[PDB]
């Protein structure tokens, strides 16, 4: 999946 | 700066986001119920609203080649079921006159098989409607405590489970 994390 | 998620907020780099491959919006994992550890295990992500739309449209999309083959397998499974005996073939006009006096839209599994063969059905909803007609006709014509009525109850329960996850 495409994600944005710290 | 854009606004994202169901909560309509600008990007906060301290928060975890997951992107929906269908609508292309971004969602806080916390707002859609998915943690980073869980997100690692899935390839594509479909947000809750998009997933609800996909679930609802399953019965409306065109029946594909594979769908038709699957419908045949579903019919075969029902035809082999112990409680399917009252529904395998049309009621014999000769065994039962008033059946047709009150049922003008009869339906049975053999007739449904013929309909799948010639591609009478073009959407899953149409196939499900004919199956439901088999059971509704039966429950309309027989008492609830009768074996016929209960066979419809049993087979419909079996049918609902058999159809789970049917569409690609
Ligand atoms: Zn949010
Ligand atoms: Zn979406």
């Amino acid at each position: 999946a495409r994600t944005k994390q710290t | 700066t854009k606004l994202y998620c169901i909560c309509k907020t600008p990007e906060d780099e301290s928060k975890f986001y997951i992107g929906c491959d269908r609508c292309q919006n971004w969602y806080h994992g916390r707002c859609v119920g998915i943690l980073q550890s869980e997100a690692e295990l899935i390839d594509e992500y479909v947000c809750p609203q998009c997933q609800s739309t996909e679930d609802a449209m399953t019965v409306l999309t065109p029946l594909t080649e594979k769908d038709y083959e699957g419908l045949k397998r579903v019919l075969r499974s029902l035809q082999a079921h112990k409680m399917a005996w009252p529904f395998l073939e049309p009621v014999d006009p000769n065994d039962a006159p008033d059946y047709y006096g009150v049922i003008k839209e009869p339906m049975d599994l053999a007739t449904m098989e013929e309909r799948v063969q010639r591609r009478y059905y073009e959407k899953l909803t149409e196939f499900v409607a004919d199956m439901t007609k088999i059971f509704d006709n039966c429950r309309y014509y027989n008492p609830s405590d009768s074996p016929f009525y209960q066979c419809a109850e049993v087979l419909e329960s079996f049918f609902v489970q058999k159809l789970k996850g049917f569409k690609a």
